[PDB]
């Protein structure tokens, strides 16, 4: 993409963009799409400890932001552009999945519903590491809680996943630019 | 309802009708009563050091533009363009020596003023008075070392005067300690409450810690974390409560310089407050050089909160009677490293923000006891504030303000009730005031 | 509006005011003079029948808590702390010796009473008067065979009473039959209509079944199948309807005990209840057995319905104006083989549950009518409840109550609006009585 | 709010409190003194040409039934069944001899006339009196060159009358170029805007244009292109403005047949236009086939606006005071060739339709400046409507209304308002004729 | 899954994980996909009795439940834990199809609009049955209808198929646990 | 399908089913999953130049509709059925394209973000042009803004793709029948 003539992408956007129209393998997006999906899986029927051990690398950074909103014309303003809604190492998640399993988590009874929805799904070999998988997917997260709460969650997910104990694909970076500002959603405590 | 005589808050703070968290009608009035009338936070210095640096705040339900002039002054204005009304600003932050609107395209400056209006001289020749066309402003905007509020009221007390006893408590941090700086963007979420309950919560309720954290005290590793499902009381002398004629109170947690944060900052930061301690014994004397260093849950009436040492800084943002928009930053000591600084900030909200896991604790505490005030039943039901009535002093040698020597009680609910109560019922300052005159009398009775 | 003196409902019931299904301080208005002062449908026996067992119910928009006491009685409380009104239980249905509040932890016994309060000895002393702070207690709990209700008001007739002329009716399936149990856990639907709207249509109203549900009679098998888009009238003395002083009524379908079920269940129904009336005949008589194996579309006022035969129990439980949550469980009588109940269980929901076929006919007929009653030129238009008008009878020797001695009419609609307006106009039962002390000389006038 | 005294529009209409766009009582009360007393737009003749063929449409928030009748005339009635309230039509347009209600079967005539009930011999016998129970039918029916407009009020004027000074400026396109057809379905959007926000705009608003479609203007290819982004203003003596006693007004941009229609169609049109102008001039004179071929941006009063030329037809039907449905069809010229009409009907919707990018450039502008109206420190506020003000004059030899002689300026805003207010404050329409005998006059001061 | 340690994760849930983790066919998930995209699409347009004749086995159970919230803590009521919104045989869908259809079915006047979102497909054969391919599914059903009604259904499907007449997979049984406890959809008319 | 039993069922829809059950290429599938995962790529990126240079033939028809709700008996009343929301040329999308870049489009200032989910891919060629293959998918499209504005449109796509400029497969045709008669998304200004 030039980006001098596409004025509204982001020169970030661009770059991801190019990792994938590059050289296609369809198998590739196939594997992606299985890890995917039984990601979701273990995390939709709330099995957080084997969504640790079998998906999360222990090198993780797992992220999400939230980005101020600024014109689109800004160029003199140059404080913090945002905020990390998540931003963790595997301990952190540790903690994160320990408060979920937590017998005296009173906001866990009764038990939460949640269902995920994985799709566009691209998947592309890092081209200096051989061994780091980039994947990008969408995802549409419904939690539903107590009679009549419902929470719909949607975003879009860049990851790198690599080979770890077994040969199995771990989680080694998530990142996730939420595109509300303003979350209409009473938090943002699901994993995305 | 008649505000004059409606008895909302009963005497000493010591209740309250439950109806105060879902009527509508009171929470129009408190528009006019409570966020027209009294220091709303709007933002910090840090966040627009320079000559048109601006943000966007909400002043109740009423948003501003707060920008830097050139002259280092922060002037406020209504968000609202003065020809047909259109939103002025789209943004949060930016810098900008003006702001023109999309409408019609009138041309307002940093200052307010109406600086240009489109093809002015043929449209309206000689005859529109831009002069009488600026935004409309703020009438008051004060800094509490950095910490920028504003208020509509142009008759209400300096900022200072307002912080009342509680200013005492927040200096050795927010003064003596070099000074803060606000981490932004804040995160902002919605909650289903009124904005009254996390008020009430972070000002004066170190009794649901233990239980409603249980789960976060548990996993997340902190120093206060003996409390987890009431496992153990703190001991005595752990902490005290305060509150303030104006309705501003917090809790004092002895030493709790980490405070929510996980074993992975604990070793840090309480070599870092220690340190800094140790050099502000010889400056402000041992007592106060302590306070800087201990755990404060504090809310500046009505609607801003915070943890210092936790660093979280809350704007509880009315929407309706159930509905608050709740903005989330973290406080960081200038001086500390800024290695330190991203990592305390990341940590504020990993436990305070968006996904907090600890604000998240919180969530069906606040929103439940906020809907439940519209319900027909207990709408006329009395919600208690009495733990520590009776025990509360004022004028203490040490300590100002009204004081429950203890960590764990019910007096900041009280002066925060009472000086809403004295809001409600009043038409402007001076019947406030006049309501509020034997405040402390009232607070330590029995 | 002034509901003394508005006539919302004409005289003898003829019309009602459109807007009553629409305006919004009426419906605030009915949960004083309705929701709190008459008997609402909480749960039955078979859903709490052990110690400690309970269920959360709503009376009104008012959540309640209700418990099996150790003694056999049940208690019902509002499910709100005493302390800063936090709901209680968030969960349906459980067996427990108490409720433990999630913000502060105070410890609530099965019996409402307050038992626990963390560190009540360093914290409160002496000072907390937990006799005084137990729940607030629904002050009337009554049984009708197992069907357990309840009433705010304390000066209420009881239950039996309120019943009225209806209770005949009703005691061959819910006394007489051996007893019913309620097949829990309901289905749970929230639809755009106002409360009165089903339950006008299940007090009274014959006249929609061949039309509105053409497709589901089509289709769906069943015993009053004849009747699919008004292909036949039912034949005379094929029905009656009656209703009360206190406003419940119903319809009586003579032999339909198959009800709506589809013609899988209608050999085996019409057998067992062919049987039973065999009986009966001998304890009760004829007419009585008769009725008790007859389909009854009934509404206990002002909210909970039925269909007897059919097996379908309702609640309309309110939200607002245009906002009702459904609550559907099945009846059975328990001395059905258990293989049949779970069958009759599942086709209650198939036709009238959550994804009911017959229910979903009424749907936009229910919404439109409500929502049509906000619409500024259909406010003070008459809803008309006239058909059979001057054929009612009162003092029957077979059939109490003022009945209309025809399958399909609306005395029943006459006779629930009649309380209606008698109650929205009176401040207490006192004044009821007194606005109803004619009231069947004013349903069977000309 | 007391509506016979409040100033809610101030002397001569200079502005108006930002209130109006945010108060629900006062919308409320617009469904009364507005839209159940003005004329509202229902339908074209070319939507139902036929005997038996209907449309539903809103007026103000009631939805009404629009039917051509066996003898070529229009009548229109409520779409609410007479018997319990259900809403009788739930499609847009058809062709029906009558309308059966799906809950229990009552069929009407076209004609409104309650023509069967099911089973009426067996049920109602003669006591039913059909003849009292026909549709509730809308007072007033009336035509402008094809285009139907229905008012509740019995007593309002002639719609001709009604249109004022504005029939003369409508009539060139309407009646002298041989008569327009609306093409159908409209595209229906809800925007979260007061009514009067795009009513005001499209009333009076040519200020707007270069600044709000500044991307539209330079995208998108049209005739009025140079005012982008205020680039250039267009020349003295370019266009005018116009108002009237009844509220309605409009702008008049000389020569722009083309309208905001992309270059892909300028050539086109500007021949069209132009070859029927030539024709006209001999008919009607030069000026009047001028403003035949100009582009007109009128509102008639209250909520139906149109584009002449461009082709775009609204209506803003009220919702709420933040809420508005938008319906917007294409008006063409019927003797045009049908594939120019296609086209243009394409036009229409792809610059001001649902995905409009013209009408998106509008959004920000109307649905902010309808919130802000909302706002605490802004409901007292003025919005303004001065620009022009006493360059207006009444009784031109050549241009009737009051008049502003220049392309941009407030003119029309001043006259809506003024007649909103009169209104507003009047309970009939004898008291807004006695408010409005000197309307010219106000509006001309200075 | 050990749901000793995964405190979260219902006995069900982790049975349900086992079989897909176990032995993966990526031809056998690109067949369910196929399947599931064609029913989803014979259902969006209306074609209820094409739906039946081929997609639908004889012998089908279709069932949808509700769950009472109860505490995660409860173990001592043991009453009816679900309703059955569906439990239908091939004869019952058959009556609720003719009632789709039927023409004095006014609620489908006008015409109702179905869109479905079919994600997450895994699909693996039954280790005891052969010829029984488990496919499990979610998915999110929109349906407008009247104007401005829009209501959006979100689940999880656990689903059975085996080859019928002529050799086609038909659906022998579908089970869904609906995750909204009070619905706020109008009904659940729809075929999840 | 047989229309006079599947009541419901419009000649249209029964046309297109046609279409996809007949001969099945798993290959094409896969293809037009890519494409249409790219394209989805490019639009919520917001690089409209690079999805007009890369996705969109020269002789496109980019048509969503709107139709008249009408009773599902009528059979009288014959005017217009349907109004173009969208019925877009090549530079017509053009022109949009470059409305959404102008620097005086004050609406996309702050940026606004996209995020779409794209569903139920069906790829087949035509029967009498070798070289045209029809794809039909379902998107749901997630578009926020200003802190709080949050819509999401839901739709299925009949689309026609043709190998074009240097073989690249472009969209010749996109046709939408919106399923929602009255937009509560403030507009549809979006590229389904
Ligand atoms: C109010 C709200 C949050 C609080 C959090 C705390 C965390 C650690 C120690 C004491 C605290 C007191 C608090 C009081
Ligand atoms: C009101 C609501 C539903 C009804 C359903 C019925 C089903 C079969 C026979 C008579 C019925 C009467 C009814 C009356
Ligand atoms: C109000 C609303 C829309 C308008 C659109 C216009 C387009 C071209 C030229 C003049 C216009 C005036 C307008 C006035
Ligand atoms: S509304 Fe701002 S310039 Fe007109
Ligand atoms: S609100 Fe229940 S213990 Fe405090
Ligand atoms: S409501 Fe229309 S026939 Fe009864
Ligand atoms: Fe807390
Ligand atoms: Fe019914
Ligand atoms: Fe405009």
């Amino acid at each position: 993409i030039n980006i001098q003539e596409d004025k509204l992408v982001s020169a970030h956007d661009a770059e991801e963009i190019l990792r994938f129209f590059n050289c296609h393998d369809s198998a590739l997006q196939q594997e992606a799409t299985t890890l995917l999906t039984q990601e979701a899986h273990l995390l939709d029927i709330q099995a957080y400890r084997a969504w640790l051990e079998h998906c999360v690398g222990s090198e993780v950074q797992y992220q999400v932001i939230s980005r101020e909103l600024r014109a689109a014309s800004e160029r003199r303003y140059k404080l913090n552009e945002a905020m990390n809604v998540y931003n963790e190492n595997f301990q952190q998640l540790k903690v994160r999945v320990e408060h979920q399993l937590d017998p005296q988590n009173w906001g866990n009874s009764p038990k939460l519903r949640f269902t995920r929805f994985i799709t566009n799904v691209q998947a592309a070999m890092d081209v200096n590491d051989k061994e780091l998988l980039h994947i990008r997917s969408n995802v549409i997260l419904h939690r539903a809680r107590r009679g009549n709460q419902v929470d719909v969650f949607y975003a879009a997910r860049e990851d790198k996943w690599k080979r770890g104990e077994g040969g199995v694909r771990k989680l080694v970076q998530r990142f996730v630019d939420y595109p509300e500002r303003i979350l209409q959603t009473h938090n943002l405590m699901v994993f995305l | 309802m008649n505000y004059n005589n409606k008895i909302l808050v009963s005497e000493s703070g010591l209740s309250q009708k439950h109806l105060i968290h879902g009527d509508e009608e009171l929470f129009q009035h408190e528009l006019k009563t409570i966020f027209a009338r009294n220091w709303l936070f709007l933002t910090h210095d840090s966040l627009i050091p320079a000559p048109g640096d601006y943000v966007t705040a909400k002043m109740g339900i009423d948003e501003v533009i707060v920008s830097r002039q050139n002259d280092g002054s922060i002037r406020a204005f209504l968000n609202v363009c003065r020809h047909r009304g259109k939103t002025l600003v789209s943004v949060e932050a930016g810098n900008a020596k003006g702001f023109v609107c999309s409408y019609h395209g009138w041309g307002f400056g940093s200052n307010g003023e109406l600086q240009s209006v489109p093809f002015e001289k043929d449209l309206y020749g000689e005859s529109l008075n831009k002069k009488c066309l600026g935004l409309k402003e703020v009438a008051r905007v004060e800094s509490f070392h950095g910490f920028i509020y504003g208020c509509f009221d142009q008759e209400a007390p300096p900022l200072m005067d307002y912080l009342g006893d509680a200013a005492w408590y927040l200096e050795p941090m927010f003064k003596h300690s070099g000074g803060l700086e606000l981490v932004g963007p804040p995160g902002k979420v919605v909650i289903k409450a009124n904005w009254k309950a996390p008020a009430e919560n972070f000002v004066g309720d170190a009794y649901h810690v233990g239980w409603t954290h249980a789960s976060s005290l548990r996993s997340g590793e902190s120093i206060f974390s003996s409390l987890a499902g009431n496992a153990a009381l703190p001991p005595e002398g752990a902490g005290l409560q305060m509150t303030s004629k104006y309705g501003s109170g917090m809790g004092v947690l002895w030493d709790g310089y980490s405070g929510v944060h996980s074993a992975d900052l604990v070793p840090e930061l309480m070599a870092f407050g220690g340190a800094k301690q140790e050099r502000l014994n010889k400056e402000i004397g041992d007592v106060r050089a302590r306070i800087y260093r201990s755990h404060l849950n504090c809310t500046v009436f009505p609607n801003n909160s915070m943890l210092t040492c936790s660093g979280v800084f809350k704007v509880w943002n009315p929407i309706d009677a159930n509905t608050t928009e709740v903005w989330t930053y973290a406080i960081v000591e200038k001086d500390m490293p800024e290695d330190l600084k991203r990592r305390l900030a990341d940590s504020v909200q990993r436990t305070f923000g968006p996904a907090g896991f600890w604000e998240s604790d919180d969530n069906d505490n606040m929103e439940t006891a906020s809907q439940n005030g519209k319900k027909y039943q207990s709408r006329d039901s009395d919600l208690l504030s009495n733990l520590g009535f009776g025990e509360d002093v004022y004028g203490d040698a040490v300590y100002p303000g009204v004081v429950g020597k203890s960590a764990i009680g019910e007096t900041s609910y009280r002066g925060f009730y009472r000086a809403y109560q004295a809001h409600v019922s009043s038409s402007n300052w001076a019947e406030f005031e006049h309501a509020s005159s034997t405040w402390h009398t009232e607070l330590t009775k029995t």
